[PDB]
Formats: structure tokens, C-alpha cells, sequence
DNA sequence: ACCTGGAGAATCCCGGTGCCGAGGCCGCTCAATTGGTCGTAGACAGCTCTAGCACCGCTTAAACGCACGTACGCGCTGTCCCCCGCGTTTTAACCGCCAAGGGGATTACTCCCTAGTCTCCAGGCACGTGTCAGATATATACATCCTGTGTAT
DNA sequence: ATACACAGGATGTATATATCTGACACGTGCCTGGAGATTAGGGAGTAATCCCCTTGGCGGTTAAAACGCGGGGGACAGCGCGTACGTGCGTTTAAGCGGTGCTAGAGCTGTCTACGACCAATTGAGCGGCCTCGGCACCGGGATTCTCCAGGT
């Protein structure tokens, strides 16, 4: 009876917001969540590296990008850049 | 380096724009090679343009094309991974809309 | 005097026909008793989950499909059609697992 | 099938904002697809490295390396815009033609 | 008990089935127990793993968890399982 | 009257769980008020990429709903995304259909 | 006549050389120049530490050697003593880079 | 100013690393597939250096950039700090 | 009141205390035992004393006095557990060992 | 200015092993290296079997754990007996 | 060269300390090298998973795997012992006629 | 296998020779089970492979690993490192009472 | 079809000499050690109930064994052009300075940002329910493979 | 006389309708974790200074790269034999489904106390220079091993 968390519902919410039509079962929705685990344990891996070869206490949005571009090949790194700014920027106007 | 200004374009002068209202008579003949999408025979809409060719298509059919088949350009046949390489070009879009609604 | 396919035309059918599916190709029992074989080498009563011998199958024959994709690959570069053990050894050397 | 339209609504789509006067030979930077003149722009990339309009990097170090010709926006501006290419030829022909130096460009 | 022979029960049709998804078109007759040989090869290193993190959990039941910490430190993560 | 930063993002997947993620996961010491919104919107652009050519796979079939064999389509013919999960094997998704020229009848 | 080696002697000769030795193989100047001109297309008025030069000099060349062995078996598997191209081709591939 | 300088990989460089690999006869066309390799994995490795020089605000690429951009690749290194 | 070091109190020569701060600030875990650094240290020392000793016999084999890197990479590449173990690290000025085909041989 | 490294206690396990017998500035920076990257490999195995089983702790059991896990063959069973051997001797003093 | 060597000096070396007595069919456990007769280890190792002496592991779950046959200590064993291996023999024959 | 046999199952323990006796021994009687295959000579600190239970001398067969084919000397099994050996401290005890 | 003798070119061995890098010493200051208190992570006993192992018939689809013939694996031969060995002529890497200065490395000061604490309520998760997307079944209809047979060059 | 396009037979594959059920998707009540306000201190940004090391120029000596030629052995195509594979048939084995009963062990709770974090004072282990000989690098010489082609049979 123990409390599970994962990220199904909001793999749902995007995928409505993208196919807003189609649906998913339960095997593509396991697969989905473990890709998602997977992409933020690298990301926040290769960010602890890169601080403490600067001798930094603190893992901040520069690492993110700087671990984003050492990580993802090609456009996708640079899509990502620009979506993760502009959602900075948008969060700190607020 | 392919890119070194010619002499003319080194003193070329910039063309002023007309202003005196004129009126422009335009054919559908004389637009129809350029605005045409080469794989759906029609009109374009929600205009997709490559990284590498500048070559107008639209997005569902790129899409398509791209999916069942090679990966490479209809027209040039040069290669492209994936829809990543496509970026919209909404200025052709408001020129349809202006010169054909 | 029957209707008989030439050599190779099932063969071709059968490449086709299990290109096009997802299912496991080696049967359930036979794999679950070699599994608890090897393991009665490393530690007394075990017990396992059904989802771990579910795991175990998988990864198995998604290795055993990569392998014997490099293997024709080798087989094809000494202008052959037939594979043979040697094509093996040479795809498991350069992969780097001998 | 039948229309006939003002130059003024088809104004703001042919001018570039570097010079104001309408697009000869053009060329698109493909950062963000945006149309500028061959001159102008190979002018402007000397001194900065960010598009005139929305500031976005032509390239880490070689902006050149990233900007393309455009034929088809040049072709449908010498259709539309009259007495244009002529003119551009005169121009061009005046010029090179009190010039007995390099025949071949 | 104790178990025997049982690698016999991988047998010849089983592996033509596996050339074939692969895109194999001829096989020969010499083939059939070096897949055997690999194919064991393989289950020991990763049972061997999976045991381990088992044991150190003080644990006496195989969980699909411990299969996936085992893959996963060979270099062959698995998506699917949790 | 309280907001959550999701929201103030404009973002789906969740900030304040990422951010207590981070902290927890021994990283570093300290973790700034950037990081996870960062982060978030990565993880958000990412499923919504993978999403979107599978949910193609599926209509060329005719079917309404995403199964492995659909995700499995989408990544393996995607270059980009095939280099990022060179090493990863999806459960009941079989192969790309391919047979070598040398193979086929003459 | 003047005293001629046959083919095949020289080589073996410079292989029993190569492989005892232990010195750097490319000249230094050369792959300087090569690594600054990669690098300007990433960053305007770079500087290098003579030690970056030498790591990325060490490295390249025990790339290259490994390659070469993978192809020398990759070519003696089709029953050549020649290496050639798809030989390369065929070891990268089965590596995975390709 | 730099240019063509992947043509400073003689012949002969090639064939003494050939050799080193215990190759006995080689194929005219196997130099230029040989710089199209080389190239292709200095392009690899430059980029990650450079990315870490460019995150620690220097100008100088140092021997621990070049040797992390080689522990990301896979490629651990000796012998250098 | 004499100060007893823990290398000395564990039969060690490489430092406890060290290896104990190093496992404390380098964010691997909240808390770490008393025993954790010896046990590392224990086997750090093992391992070093096993490639060293590999290393002057092959430097004796040669007649020299000093270990260089040649003489790691022979140690190392001629010994089957300790080449699994580094198979993907390079060592500089190590170079190859001597190995040519069967099949390229003259006769 | 002060740097530390593993350079005095290798001279002394050289030493041990080897009564008279040199070594050169690159090779012992070369097991400089080798010492630093066996000690970041068992650390961060540790860290990982701490986190699966929700512990806080690294102990000499997680050490172990790792050294098995990471270890192959004969080295395995030899550092596992070197360290409980140290282990021992410590408790008791 | 010439030697008498006392038996009583050489007793410790060639005893078995499961059977109390001399070893026979000598069988040795390859982790310890610890050497015994067939019947004691065999009989033995069916309970315990452990060496008598040492206390040391000697399988996870089959020590059978780990113990092998030491001819050559056999072999010494009856050579340097006069009138052991005639009276083994003759102790085997005798057992046989006894029974069909 | 290891199964024992009918007669094996019962076998007498044997006596040991409590009573203070004297032995007249020859070098030449044990001068083929204590002679190292490699160097020909009297062994001194012994080291024994697990696989087949051969012995030899430390420095013989570390010398003979690392410089030449890594199997054993006599019947040409798989031998990996001197991990792969273990001391033998009873054997060269029995040697050195044996022989001064 | 195999052998030997002898000339030539290359690798190994041996002193002999000179320098420079490895082993050693000495003063000092920063990090490891001892001693004390405090709070919680982890050990352990006990309890619930889920799921893993074991057993038994009954169909039936897959596995197993057999036979014929065909096409592919492998050796042999002949051909020619591509690569190796070696000699001559050019290019430019390597090494010894000198001169300058860009920026890497450290120090001091200040304030802004992140951790820890406490209150409180909405986002997310465990159950429960019910239609329809998808599998399963039958039956035509269509598209490939193979072979006989005329017959044109 | 032989290639060769053609046509009729017969498999296998694709397709449309019927239908059956069980898993996706939604709703719901509650409780645990995210949000808001407050406080305090140390990490990091900033400005200034010093001096190591990187970049540039130049002149020289000489080993390495480039060009060319000639001939032999290695890649490559073709032909023939034969035997091991594939295809199809007629028996025999064991996987698989459904159902059953049993209980070992995984997942929780609740005490409770030993072990590790924190702080402060004290000093000895370890690091930055500095001096200096002995291992090793280099040069010339004699010995030693090994290819290669002419007889020799
Ligand atoms: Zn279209
Ligand atoms: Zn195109
Ligand atoms: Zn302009
Ligand atoms: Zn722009
Ligand atoms: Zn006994
Ligand atoms: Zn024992
Ligand atoms: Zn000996
Ligand atoms: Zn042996």
C-alpha cells in the first residue's frame, strides 16, 4: 500500500498536448518513465563532475547547460539549450 | 573564399521603393513554378525550408517522405536525418495569404 | 509430382516473416531450467521472480540477434552466403568479448 | 485564377532593412532563416556576429560558413517588382563598362 | 535436484529462428553448439552479477531489479522492467 | 494563493520534485534555484520529440495507441536519437526489417 | 648483380622494429598545426599548453594502431595478406563506430 | 591562415603506424580513408575540450581538459595528472 | 599522549586518515564508517604491490635498475585478470608486444 | 601551493617489494593514476549499493561488495582476504 | 650419502587428523592444500562446507568440485612407510574372498 | 565421480607405530618425487598449481610464466599468473627433516 | 625435388665517457589526532499475507527422424597490373637562443543567495468501474514461383 | 538446334466482415510533501597585483620525405567435382493451458543504543628547495646471425 511515484501522468499531459488523439499502454508507458530516469541521471552526473573539477560547492543552471552540451548530439542539444532558457527566463520574471 | 564583393556590388545603390500608386496585374502562370510544393501538387501551407538546399516543401508531406523512404531531399536528393533539420518559414506564408487568399 | 519451392525461396520467406514480429523465439520451460542450472553454481535454494527470468530471456536473445548480425556481415565479406564458426569467432574479437 | 493587388501591401515582404531598398541577390542566413542582400550582409558579418534583427549567433566563430543564396525569393522578386531586372542590368553594364580590367568575373 | 544436460533443450530450430530474425539465409551443420557455448557464456556472467546484488541485500529470491542493476553494470541497459 | 513553479515555468513535468531529487542524490553541496527549472524543460523536450514520431509509427499502422514495436520504429530510424541510446534495448520491439542485396534472387 | 632483398623481407624487418620500440610515430610540428586549425572552429585566439599537444598526439596514435590490427584480421579472415579499404570499413562497422 | 593541413600525415607516417599494427602489405587507397578517420576523431575530442576550457572562463586548454575529454569518450588515459 | 597513527595501528604503509577525508568530501554518502577507509586502503596497497612487483621482474629481465613505462605495459599486457582489469586505458610511452600472424610468416 | 599525491607510500611498497630497484618520474606518476582511478571506481560502486538499498552508510561491507563486483578471478579473492586481514588487526589494537 | 631417520620424527607429517592414522588414497582440498583420506573427506564434506583445519570456505555450494587426488603424496607415503602397501593389498584381497 | 564402492565404505583405519623405531633410507629411493622438473635440484620454497597439483620451485616456474607459453611444464594445462599457484609449507618441512 | 658454400648486409655485444635526473637532506606550517558531547541511523524481534513452488490431466503444435537432389563450398589454373625495394634529389622539422607580454594564479573585501525551521493545504497516488480498441475466426481475392512448350534466331 | 518469352497450375499472402473480452481511461477520498515567510552566515563575484609561460623571429644542420624505375608475386576471374545443405513427408515427444493446494519469505512496524558528526587545542607527518653523484645515454668496433643465388644432383 506504499506511496509509488513516477512520471506517468505527466508523459500523458504531453502526449495529448502532441497526438491529441492517441493513446498509450502499459508496457510503452514503463519504457517511457525508464528513458526519463535515465536522461536526468546522466544530466545530473556529468553536472557533479564538472563542479567539483572547478573546486564549486554548487550546481547551478550554467552547469546544467554546459552538461546538456557535453551530452546530446547534434540539434537536439541545441534545442534543448534554447527550451531550457527560455523557461528560465520565463520563471525568473515572475 | 566565394563570398568577395564584386566591384558593382562594392558602389552598388540601394533602389527606392515605389511609392506613386500603380496598380500591379499578376498571372497565376507566372507564380506557379515557384509556389508549388513538388510532392502534393498544391498551394503550400505550413511551409517547411532545409538547412542545406533552401527548398520549400510542406510539413506533412516532408514528414512523410522522410519516414517511408530515404533519408534525403526529393528535389537535390541531399541528405537529411530527420524533421530537426527543417526550420518554418513564415514569410512565404504571409506572401500566399497576401497575393492568394 | 508435388509443387517443390526452389532452395532459398523459404528461406527468404522466413526472413521476412520474422522481421516483421516481436515475439520470443525460444521456448518458455527449456530456458527457465538451464537458468536455474547455471545459477544452482553460485548459491543454495534460490528462488526467482517470473519477471526476472522475463528478463533474463530478453536480453538474451537481443544479444544473440546482434550477434548473428555482425556474423553475416563477416560471412558476406569472404564471398559467402553460408555462415560458419569461424565468422563467430571473428565478429566476438573485434566486438572485444575474446 | 484572377486578381490584382497595390504595391503596398507587397512592400514590407521585398525590402531589406539593412539598405530599405528591395532585395537584390539575396541571401538567408540559416540560423534563422532571415533574408538579407549579398552586400549587406557580408558587410555587417565583419563587424558583428549576431543577425541584425533578433540578435541569434550566425556561427561560434565563422558566421560566413552559415548563410545561403536564395534564387527562388530573387526570382519572385524580378517577376513582381517591374522594370527591375533591366534595370540592374543598365546598371551593371554602365559600370563595367568604362572598366578594361579582369573581362572575366 | 541436481540439474543436468539442460543446455540441450536450446534446440536446432530455435536457433534457425534466431539466424533468421537476424537475416541469415544458409546455415551450416557445425554452428549449433557454438551458440550454446556463447549463449552460456553470457547467462553465467550476468546470474553471476545478479546473485551478488542479491546476496548483499540478504535477500534469498532473484528480483527483475537485480537482473537490471547486473545488465546495466555490463554495459546493456534494459528498458521495460522498471 | 500558492502557485506552484510548474506553472510559473510553463511547464509539465514537475519543479519542486526534481529540485528535492537533487538534493537528496548526492551531487554537490548546494543546489541553485535554476538548476531543476533547467532541467525540467530538457526532460519535457525530450519525451515530447520521442512521443511525437512514435505517435507517426502508430497512425501508419491503423492503430490508435503506442506499443513497444512503435517507440522501437521511431528511435531506431531517427539518427540523433539513435546515438543517444546506442546502448539500450527495448523489450518486444524487434528489429528494423533489412536482407543484404547478395541475398535476394537475380 | 647489386644484392636485391625479396618482398616481403624489409617489411618484416620494420615490423620487428616498430613493435619493440616506443617513440612517437607522427612528426610534432605537423600535428600542431593540424589541432590548432581543427580547434579555430570553436573558439577565436586559442592557447595551448605543450602538454595538451602531447596527450592528443599520444592518444591518436593508440587509436590508430589499434585500428590498423583489427583490420590486418579482418583482412586476413577473406584469405588476403593485403589490407584495404573495406576492411576498414567492415571493422569500424562491427566496432560500432559506423 | 590554416589550411590543408591534414596533408602533413605523410605516406610514410602512415605506413610505420601500419606497421606498428603488424600490417605486412598495404593498398594505395588506404591513406586518404586513414585522414578521413583521424579527422573524424580529433573533431570529436577538440569539441569536449574546448567545452570544458570554455566553462572554467580561460582561454588556455590544459592537459586535464583534453584528459576529461578522453575519460568521456571512453578512453581513459595515464600518465598525465 | 603520544600521537598513534592508524596506518600503524591497521599494518598499512598507505594513509588511513587521508583516504578517510577524501570519502567524507566527495559526496558519495552522508556518513562513513570507521572501518570503510581501511578496508580501501588495504586493497589499494595490494593491488599497487602486485603490478610493482610484476614490473621489477620484468625490469630485472632486461638488466636495469629503474622501472619506466614499458616495463608497466609488458607487466600489465602479459597477465590475463590485471588486462581485463584496464582493458580500456591507455598508458603513455607504453608502446605493443610482439606478435606477428601465423599466415604472413616466409615458407 | 601544497599538492599531495600517493609518491612516498608507493616508494615504500617498492621498497618492500623490491629492496634494490629505481623508478622514473613518469612511471610513478602513471601509478599515481592507477592508484586514483581503482579508488574512484570502488568509491563510486559503494555509493551506488548504498543508494538501491536505502542506507546512508558506506561500511566495509559495501567495500566488499564492490571489490567483487568490480574484481576479476584470483584478484577478487586476494584483496578481499588482504582487507579483512587489515580490518582484524585494526579492531584489535 | 647415508642416513637413518627415526619414524617417531616423521609421524606428524604423514598423519591423518580425521581417521587417526596414516593417509590413504590421499586426496588434498585446492583452496588450503590440505591433505586427507577419500573416506574422511568424502564423508566429511557431506555435513560441512569447511576445512577441519584452516576453517576456510571451500565451495559456495558444491566443495566436492575443489578437492582432487595427490598421487604423488600417496606415492611417498608408501614408499618411505615399509610394509603398509603389501599389507593394504593383502587386507583388500582378504576383504574381497569374504564376500561375493 | 567421487561415489565410494562397497569396500570402501568400511575400511579399517591403520594403526600408527607408537614404538620407537629406526628406518634406513637412501637419497636415490626418493630421488624422483622431490626433484623439480625445471632445474633439476633439491625444491626450495615450494609452490603447487591447483588444476593438477604439480610442483615446482618459486622462482622456476615464475621465470618460466613470464618468459615463455603460460602453461604448466608437464601436462600442458591452462595456467594464468602465479595466483594461480599456492605455497606448499608441509612439503618443504618433510624436505628439510628429511634431508639436513 | 632437394641439397651446400659463400658473399653481403644487418643485429647484437663491449667497453668507454659525461651529464642530468633520481635519491637524499632540512626547516616549517597546515592537517591529522586526542578528548568531549549529542542526536539519530540502524539492529532486532514480531507480525501479516503475497507469490513462488509443486502436482495432475488433456490436447496438439512443435520437435524428431528419414530421403532426394541441387547448388554452393573449395581446389586448380592462367593472367596481368599493382605494389615493394632501392637510388637520387628537395623539403622543412628540430634545436639553440632572445624579447615581450597575455593571462593564470593568488589575496582581500563585501553582500547576496541558499540552508534550515515551522505552518498548512492542494497535487498526486491507490481503488474501483465500464465500454471499445484489438485480437481472433472464416472466406474469398489477389500476387508470386515454378514448369511445360512452342519457336524464333 | 538451342535460347526464350509465354501461359496455365497452384501455392501463399492480403483483405473485409463478424464478434468477443479484458485492459485503458476516468472518477474519487485522503494524506503526505511542496509552498510561503523568516533568519543567519559563508560562498562566490569583484578588483588589484605579480610573474610564469606561452607565442613570435630567426639561423642553422641534416634526417626524412618525395620522385622514379623495374620486375615478381599477389588479387582476381573461370571451370569442374562432389557433398553437405534445404525442402517435404510421416511419426513421436513434450510444451503449454487450466486448476489446485501449500508455506516460505518479503515487506512492514516499534523500541532503543551504539556509532559517527561536530568543535577545540596541540604538534608531528609531509611538501617545496637544494645540493650531488651514479645510472644510463651515446660512439665506435668486433663478433654473430641470416638472407640469396649459383651450382650440384
Ligand atoms: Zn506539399
Ligand atoms: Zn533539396
Ligand atoms: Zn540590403
Ligand atoms: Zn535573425
Ligand atoms: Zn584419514
Ligand atoms: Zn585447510
Ligand atoms: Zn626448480
Ligand atoms: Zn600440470
Amino acid at each position: 500500500r506504499k506511496r509509488k511515484e513516477s512520471y506517468a501522468i505527466y508523459i500523458y499531459k504531453v502526449l495529448k498536448q502532441v497526438h491529441p488523439d492517441t493513446g498509450i499502454s502499459s508496457k510503452a508507458m514503463s519504457i517511457m518513465n525508464s528513458f526519463v530516469n535515465d536522461i536526468f541521471e546522466r544530466i545530473a552526473a556529468e553536472a557533479s563532475r564538472l563542479a567539483h573539477y572547478n573546486k564549486r560547492s554548487t550546481i547551478t543552471s550554467r552547469e546544467i547547460q554546459t552538461a546538456v552540451r557535453l551530452l546530446l548530439p547534434g540539434e537536439l542539444a541545441k534545442h534543448a539549450v534554447s527550451e531550457g532558457t527560455k523557461a528560465v527566463t520565463k520563471y525568473t520574471s515572475s | 573564399k566565394t563570398w568577395e564583393l564584386s566591384l558593382y556590388e562594392l558602389q552598388r545603390t540601394p533602389q527606392e521603393a515605389i511609392t506613386d500608386g500603380l496598380e500591379i496585374v499578376v498571372s497565376p502562370r507566372s507564380l506557379h513554378s515557384e509556389l508549388m510544393c513538388p510532392i502534393c501538387l498544391d498551394m503550400l501551407k505550413n511551409t517547411m525550408t532545409t538547412k542545406e538546399c533552401l527548398h520549400r516543401f510542406c510539413a506533412d508531406c516532408i514528414i512523410t517522405a522522410l519516414r517511408s523512404g530515404n533519408k534525403e531531399c526529393p528535389t537535390c536528393r541531399k541528405k537529411l536525418v530527420s524533421k530537426r533539420s527543417l526550420r518554418p518559414d513564415p514569410n512565404f506564408d504571409a506572401l500566399i495569404s497576401k497575393i492568394y487568399p | 509430382k508435388p509443387h517443390r519451392y526452389r532452395p532459398g525461396t523459404v528461406a527468404l520467406r522466413e526472413i521476412r516473416r520474422y522481421q516483421k514480429s516481436t515475439e520470443l523465439l525460444i521456448r518458455k520451460l527449456p530456458f527457465q531450467r538451464l537458468v536455474r542450472e547455471i545459477a544452482q553454481d553460485f548459491k543454495t535454494d534460490l528462488r526467482f521472480q517470473s519477471s526476472a527470468v522475463m528478463a533474463l530471456q530478453e536480453a538474451s536473445e537481443a544479444y544473440l540477434v546482434g550477434l548473428f548480425e555482425d556474423t553475416n556481415l563477416c560471412a558476406i565479406h569472404a564471398k559467402r552466403v553460408t555462415i560458419m564458426p569461424k565468422d563467430i569467432q571473428l565478429a566476438r574479437r573485434i566486438r572485444g568479448e575474446r | 485564377r484572377t486578381t490584382r493587388i497595390k504595391i503596398t501591401e507587397l512592400n514590407p515582404h521585398l525590402m531589406c532593412v539593412l539598405c530599405g531598398g528591395y532585395f537584390i541577390d539575396a541571401t538567408t542566413i540559416i540560423e534563422c532563416l532571415h533574408s538579407f542582400c549579398k552586400t549587406c550582409i557580408v558587410r555587417y558579418l565583419e563587424t558583428s556576429k549576431y543577425c541584425p534583427i533578433c540578435d541569434v549567433q550566425v556561427h561560434k566563430t565563422r558566421p560566413l560558413l552559415n548563410i545561403r543564396s536564395d534564387k527562388t525569393l530573387q526570382d519572385i522578386v524580378y517577376k513582381l517588382v517591374p522594370g527591375l531586372f533591366k534595370n540592374e542590368m543598365k546598371r551593371r553594364r554602365d559600370f563595367y563598362a568604362a572598366h578594361p580590367s579582369a573581362d572575366a568575373a | 535436484k541436481v540439474l543436468r544436460d539442460n543446455i540441450q533443450g536450446i534446440t536446432k530450430p530455435a536457433i534457425r529462428r534466431l539466424a533468421r530474425r537476424g537475416g541469415v539465409k544458409r546455415i551450416s551443420g557445425l554452428i549449433y553448439e557454438e551458440t550454446r557455448g556463447v549463449l552460456k557464456v553470457f547467462l553465467e556472467n550476468v546470474i553471476r552479477d545478479a546473485v551478488t546484488y542479491t546476496e548483499h541485500a540478504k535477500r534469498k529470491t532473484v528480483t527483475a531489479m537485480d537482473v537490471v542493476y547486473a545488465l546495466k553494470r555490463q554495459g546493456r541497459t534494459l528498458y521495460g522492467f522498471g | 494563493k500558492a502557485k506552484s513553479r510548474s506553472n510559473r515555468a510553463g511547464l509539465q513535468f514537475p519543479v519542486g520534485r526534481i529540485h528535492r531529487l537533487l538534493r537528496k542524490g548526492n551531487y554537490a553541496e548546494r543546489v541553485g534555484a535554476g538548476a531543476p527549472v533547467y532541467l525540467a524543460a530538457v526532460m519535457e523536450y525530450l519525451a515530447a520529440e520521442v512521443l511525437e514520431l512514435a505517435g507517426n509509427a502508430a497512425r501508419d499502422n491503423k492503430k490508435t495507441r503506442i506499443i513497444p514495436r512503435h517507440l522501437q520504429l521511431a528511435i531506431r530510424n531517427d539518427e540523433e536519437l539513435n546515438k543517444l541510446l546506442s546502448g539500450v534495448t527495448i523489450a518486444q520491439g524487434g528489429v528494423l526489417p533489412n536482407i543484404q542485396a547478395v541475398l535476394l534472387p537475380k
